[PDB]
């Protein structure tokens, strides 16, 4: 038993990390077979920060100009190349510590691990999702550009994120791995905001289903309502809609438990109307929302990779 | 100097 | 920014976990050159884990009994002994991705990252205390057994842990990599309570320290007070004693944000003494306790590996 | 069977 917000094994995804360096910027890159990719704000500088002319600088870049590094190896660019805002550097080397990979673009409220780095090194590895407004609750410092998201599937990694930049509030940015960005933001050093972000109601639910599975069930009571007697105290305070493919991966955890779906909709109605009264779940004293009803799973049942 |  | 649970990279730690069964027990190992550790309950059947005599266990045991498994291939045990609550395999091959390593006993407070495996195979990673009562709030299943904890110190893995047990009340108790318990535990199904916890001083100040560098500023008070009155008020409320070695220890996180650690005991002081008072820092309700200054170090300087 |  027991239940903590746990990370991806990270090792695959460390083998694929490098340093590219561009003129006076480094960042990190992540080199699959003969390709490194790189957030192509690599290749600014100065006044640039402010209206880059992307095609134009990569036109002024040679090939020659990137410098990119793999622990004591330099490797050699035979090519560069841009889609969106990803730089992928042809390399006359293929990694041949390079997984099992593929690219996907995960939705708002899904979940994924970052492993954070510098200088083509791992600083440390976190859970985080996608939040409703497309930033993400990172730790990230000046030089993590480049630091990636991934899930697992068996022994296939799922590349799900690639870090651009922080925002003014201090939440962060970034593409997936064909170098298009979540959400409303471009890279660019120009005033930008997210929408307010909302709570992710179904992975709040998953919580609740974790914290019964592990003893915690003082908020649970002898009550139930309906999807939108629910919704009604529910949007009123930013609280995502469920969907129909969200209580579906919400049967798994109701099988386990015995508690209806809509049932525990019920319980945790009443938690956002009345708070928690002092009281803890699973050591939080907040309702926690960066855990998705496959993480539980996952978790609970011992999934290994 | 926001863009990591 | 931003400030996250953060774990060590993990890749080091994954090329050495194996699997291990005896009889019809599986459970992990750590292969570490030609030698696999694991916890000595595998050799254990249910007639035996009332009063186990393992010494007796091990002597009706040869070779032939241990089954270690590494992905696919198999490793021949060519030699088995028992180092305190520890089981060391000797095997007829030497893991090649064996990382540069020691054995380390950390102290009470002090953090490291879990790598949660089945069947040899991980799960994922989480950052976890060594509590001041010995034992760990981590998240582990059946099969979990032999999974390690450990920190990163410059380049070499430093193995802290061994899991061999979940307590009655849901936390978990385990060993050094020498198999000497954390703890009055033994390895054994008896009725086992540990000492009553306390909260780790140190790194609640610590955390308030990383809110600070992140912006989390609104708990920040002019007072300042001495060791002798902050001990005074954090006792009384199961807090540790704060001591001049501690206070040492802040000075990295003083020297950054400019705040006295004497100056942040007043803050922490009048937290106790009002509560969080309907307020947050880095996202929680309730103070923090399982980061250490060494760990807001790492995190907020990027620091690798 | 908590012996892990």
């Amino acid at each position: 038993s027991g239940f903590r917000k746990m990370a991806f094994p990270s090792g695959k995804v460390e083998g694929c990390m490098v340093q590219v360096t561009c003129g006076t910027t480094t960042l990190n890159g992540l080199w699959l077979d003969d390709v490194v990719y790189c957030p192509r704000h690599v290749i600014c500088t100065s006044e640039d920060m402010l209206n880059p002319n992307y095609e134009d600088l990569l036109i002024r870049k040679s090939n020659h100009n990137f410098l990119v590094q793999a622990g004591n190896v330099q490797l050699r660019v035979i090519g560069h190349s841009m889609q969106n805002c990803v730089l992928k550097l042809k390399v006359d080397t293929a990694n041949p510590k390079t997984p099992k990979y593929k690219f996907v673009r995960i939705q708002p409220g899904q979940t994924f691990s970052v492993l954070a780095c510098y200088n083509g090194s791992p600083s440390g590895v976190y859970q985080c999702a996608m939040r409703p407004n497309f930033t993400i609750k990172g730790s990230f410092l000046n030089g993590s550009c480049g630091s990636v998201g991934f899930n697992i599937d068996y022994d296939c990694v799922s590349f799900c994120y690639m870090h651009h930049m922080e925002l003014p509030t201090g939440v962060h940015a970034g593409t997936d791995l064909e170098g298009n960005f979540y959400g409303p933001f471009v890279d660019r050093q120009t005033a930008q905001a997210a929408g307010t972000d909302t709570t992710i109601t179904v992975n709040v639910l998953a919580w609740l289903y974790a914290a019964v599975i592990n003893g915690d069930r003082w908020f649970l009571n002898r009550f139930t309502t309906t999807l939108n007697d629910f919704n009604l105290v529910a949007m009123k305070y930013n609280y995502e809609p469920l969907t129909q493919d969200h209580v579906d991966i919400l049967g798994p955890l109701s099988a386990q438990t015995g508690i209806a779906v809509l049932d525990m909709c019920a319980s945790l109605k009443e938690l956002l109307q009345n708070g928690m009264n002092g009281r803890t779940i699973l050591g939080s004293a907040l309702l926690e929302d960066e855990f998705t009803p496959f993480d539980v799973v996952r978790q609970c049942s011992g999934v290994t990779f | 100097f926001x863009l990591f």
